[PDB]
């Protein structure tokens, strides 16, 4: 139900934004937003927990933001180490999590 | 000291009150002493002990400045080196126990500076301020 | 110790500094120890309770945000039930023992209190103030 | 202690701080004591009279209302009795230890008025003010 | 000299209220009047002894006032332990008390 | 190179003024101007040595003011032992004492 870009690109140096959007009852006014990075086939990666803050040991290139009818993820400074799938999910503190479609960043 | 240590150190900071009290003396119902010969010295020892580290702790505050205040800010700025740890990480991750563990090594020139930082300010600055 | 406990708490509110000075220690002309042995032990004994005292009344008075003054103000207001006795009914017709023993059996809850609640108000407000 | 006693005032007055750190006690690395009968009695008079004379200079520093500061300014206007000398004749022309030295006689009247003007400003008067 | 109302009535749960009046010399400007619950042919007891200001132990449906002219004493919530006679007084800290003529409440 | 007043004279219990001024590199600005009472064949004295600081002992009679082109020191409640010459110097901190050509107070 939640929603994200079906895929996107960058280079070198770049900063990639992702996308994270869905109904009022899933995606709006402040349920928190994380994001992870998850290469397929192996095990995922917490990126950034709350909507403005990030993970301990993450690189600041990180950034997170979110308005009132969307979320955003951007990669600033893109190395090749940042080509997988980039997943969201919509929390609260008791109610549970809800994935997002996922987003293949490129390059 | 009723204060559970397994907690978050948020929620100590709640606690810190009993433990505060428990400190300074046990509560009251000091001791009869009929000073047995060559006996009880064990025993002045240890109030002697006991009052060494309560002034100890209270020579640390009153040199910060917060010689009346169990909870006091101060103006020493946060390294980064000591712990890159973020706010939720320390206080709703960590128990004080496990703080002042990591802390440890830096806690002597964190005290340092902390007594020299707080110290200027709240004297040479207030000086030269009260001098005009 | 030169003020008399025989007039009333509000002539003795003047006579507090001569007491607060006689309290720490006698005034100058500190003793001279040959150390006897066996003996001396009951004056070092003696030594250790008069700072004991000392110190558990400037606990009393750090942890009540008062560790620099004589009076202080605290923000606990008064329980009718500790006494319904007036303002001049106690300040102009008691005297400082007769009030003490009149308030003794809540002292403790009063002390507890007054530490809870001036604690509170100077650290947690005032972080939550400076937080912003 | 490291701070030199030879240099005037102005410039004591900066080293205050290694001197007020050395005075609590050692820096550390408290002392493993095996309690030898009869033996370490005069360790123990030592470690008292040292926390006595933390004691005396903390309860100074509390009764003037300085109990967390290292400077602190006070209301008592200078007695041209007890020295005709100016600023820059004792901040730029004696030391610490002169100084001393000369109002050593009048040092007792002086920690009295200090203790009496100091207090009786914060206290009576600031009871008076927040009375309205 | 001091003169009050002669006599005065009330009822159940009502509120009486006497008064006290002198010359200037007498009963003016700040000069402290007391009131003194007094029955006849018994013990008087204290009432109000400063203008606005009670004596421990009384009910607190008592009640003191003083203009520039006159001084008021009003009893609230009267009970039939009331229906005595009532006297005020004039003094200063030094000056001797100068009573009044007093002032049977009925009910 | 610093001028003075070339002589001046008073009577008792006057207030008598010597000026001691020169070009900017030697009296102007704030370079400090100290005054001796210096009697001829004897040793001199600390009368003034900040613009406006005096020395210990000195009577505080002696008063001493500085504008931004001439220094001036005055004497008052004047006295037989103020009938001396007096001399004026032009110093910094580290810069070398520039002495004046005095002046003699008469009476
Ligand atoms: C909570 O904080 C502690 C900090 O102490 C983190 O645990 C530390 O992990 C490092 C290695 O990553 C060890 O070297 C330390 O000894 C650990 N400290 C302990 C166990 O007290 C812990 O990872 C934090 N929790 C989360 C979820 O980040
Ligand atoms: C002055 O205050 C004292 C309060 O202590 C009053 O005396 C008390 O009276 C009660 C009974 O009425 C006794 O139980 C207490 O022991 C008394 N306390 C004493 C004697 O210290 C006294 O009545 C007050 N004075 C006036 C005029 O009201
Ligand atoms: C610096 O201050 C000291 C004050 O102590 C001055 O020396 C004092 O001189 C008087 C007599 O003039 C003696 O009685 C004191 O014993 C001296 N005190 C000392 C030596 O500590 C000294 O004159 C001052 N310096 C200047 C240049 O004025
Ligand atoms: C704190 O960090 C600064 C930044 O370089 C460093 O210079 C300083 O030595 C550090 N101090 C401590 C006590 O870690
Ligand atoms: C003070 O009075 C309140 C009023 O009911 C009561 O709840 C409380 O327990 C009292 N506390 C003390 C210490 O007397
Ligand atoms: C201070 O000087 C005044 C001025 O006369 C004097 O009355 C007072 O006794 C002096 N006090 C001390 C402590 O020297």
């Amino acid at each position: 139900v939640l929603t994200q870009s079906a895929s996107v690109s960058g280079s070198l140096g770049q900063s990639v934004t992702i996308s994270c959007t869905g109904p009022n009852s899933v995606c709006c006014s402040h349920k928190s937003i994380s994001w992870y990075q998850w290469p397929p086939g192996r095990a995922p990666t917490l990126i950034i927990y709350e909507d403005n803050e990030r993970a301990p040991g993450i690189s600041p290139r990180f950034s997170g933001y979110k308005s009132y009818w969307s979320a955003y993820l951007t990669i600033s400074d893109l190395r090749p180490e940042d080509e997988t799938t980039y997943y969201c999910c919509s929390y609260t503190h008791n109610s549970g999590c809800v994935f997002g479609t996922g987003t293949k960043v490129s390059v | 000291f009723l204060g559970a240590a397994g907690s978050t150190m948020g929620a100590a900071s709640m606690t810190l009150t009993v433990q505060a009290r428990n400190l300074l003396s046990g509560i009251v119902q000091q001791q009869h002493l009929l000073q047995d010969t060559h006996w009880g010295i064990k025993q002045l020892q240890a109030r002697v002990l006991a009052v060494e580290h309560y002034l100890k702790d209270q020579k640390f505050l009153g040199l910060w400045g917060c010689s009346g205040k169990i909870i006091c800010c101060t103006a020493v700025p946060w390294n980064s080196t000591w712990s890159n740890k973020s706010y939720e990480e320390i206080w709703n991750n960590m128990t004080w126990i496990e703080w002042e563990r990591e802390i440890s090594n830096y806690t002597s020139q964190i005290y340092e500076i902390l007594t020299e930082s707080q110290n200027q300010q709240d004297r040479n600055e207030k000086d030269l301020l009260e001098l005009d």
